[PDB]
């Protein structure tokens, strides 16, 4: 009856520090739609994020894409932090280059 | 080659939290170019590609009135749903549809689609004849009975044959720049370690449309389904998309694994493999 | 374009 969103947590073009990008984080394979998605940079919430139309795949399995610009550093961490009622608590997945 | 347009509806009911929420999308190909919120501060089929925004207000006021209507046919069909499977008015469903057609590189139909679930679950088909219904359960054969003596899958067929394909060509043409520009990945092969004698070998494709795309680990020749990582095609924001596929490999032997990319955009499918 | 046709479960 309930399906767990897949997570991925990438940059738009591959990061260059003090270059700007776009973080994106792509949560699909969900059911039902209703998902919370925070970007996180050094834990704290990005404020603003964007995100795309609610579409779903031919499974029936919704997904989205949330965004935000950024511009990546050799110290800031970014992450991707999901909740869904198929989630016990928050999941949080890092940004790995 | 061949494209689609394809709408997708979603409808889904919040009880307490006012009246269900309806959205709906449309693409052709891999691009999406309208959408309808239901929830929106003012709902209206507005343009999500640049290519559709020449469309006059007839075309906007149009669809927006249809996608008004549809939502309220999609908020009755949840109660209905509600009594077909015994359900109480306390929980939360979702009813999708997707519907649209196939046309060929001479814009000759290819097939037509039209499919509805309920709780993400099969609920009735329209079949290839675009003439008689698949419906997934006792419930779903009760609709096919009432679309049955209403005729429904006739216009539907009217609408796949005609108006669908006549719509998706002039799309085609209105924005043949991007819905007729394939763009290759851009590929590349990293390494790295994970032990003294394991690596991982991941190819890479970036910046590639449309989405479909096949990246395959070969070692010695034989392709390695089993013992690959394959991550989901995901859009990058720009319309286009990437996709990796990743092999576990005996340090020392990374010469014997070759990556293999077929896509659209590509005159001949491509080699490739680690350069140190 | 959409679909006009009534679909009444």
């Amino acid at each position: 009856i309930q399906r767990t969103p897949k997570i991925q947590v990438y940059s738009r073009h591959p990061a260059e520090n003090g270059k700007s990008n776009f973080l994106n984080c792509y949560v699909s394979g969900f059911h039902p739609s209703d998902i919370e998605v925070d970007l996180l940079k050094n834990g704290e919430r990005i404020e603003k994020v964007e995100h795309s139309d609610l579409s779903f795949s031919k499974d029936w399995s919704f997904y989205l894409l949330y965004y935000t610009e950024f511009t990546p550093t050799e110290k800031d961490e970014y992450a991707c932090r999901v909740n869904h009622v198929t989630l016990s608590q928050p999941k949080i997945v890092k940004w790995d280059r | 080659g061949s494209h689609s347009m394809r709408y997708f509806y979603t409808a889904m009911s919040r009880p307490g939290r006012g009246e269900p929420r309806f959205i709906a999308v449309g693409y052709v190909d891999d691009t999406q170019f309208v959408r309808f919120d239901s929830d929106a501060a003012s709902p209206r089929m507005a343009p999500r590609a640049p290519w559709i925004e020449q469309e006059g207000p007839e075309y906007w006021d149009g669809e927006t009135r249809n996608m008004k209507a549809s939502a309220q046919t999609y908020r009755e069909n949840l109660r209905i749903a509600l009594r077909y499977y015994n359900q109480s008015e306390a929980g939360s469903h979702i009813i999708q549809v997707m519907y649209g057609c196939d046309v060929g590189p001479d814009g000759r139909l290819l097939r037509g689609h039209d499919q509805s679930a309920y709780d993400g679950k099969d609920y009735i088909a329209l079949n290839e004849d675009l003439s008689s219904w698949t419906a997934a359960d006792t419930a779903a054969q009760i609709t096919q009975r009432k679309w049955e003596a209403a005729r429904v899958a006739e216009q539907l067929r009217a609408y796949l044959e005609g108006l669908c394909v006549e719509w998706l060509r002039r799309y085609l043409e209105n924005g043949k720049e991007t819905l007729q520009r394939a763009d290759p990945p851009k590929t590349h092969v990293t390494h790295h370690p994970i032990s003294d004698h394991e690596a991982t070998l991941r190819c890479w494709a970036l910046g590639f449309y449309p989405a479909e795309i096949t990246l395959t680990w070969q070692r010695d020749g034989e392709d390695q389904t089993q013992d690959t990582e394959l991550v989901e095609t995901r859009p990058a924001g720009d319309r286009t998309f990437q996709k990796w596929a990743a092999v576990v490999v005996p340090s020392g032997e990374e010469q014997r694994y070759t990556c293999h990319v077929q896509h659209e955009g590509l005159p001949k499918p491509l080699t490739l493999r680690w350069e140190p | 374009l959409t679909v006009q046709v009534a679909r009444v479960w």
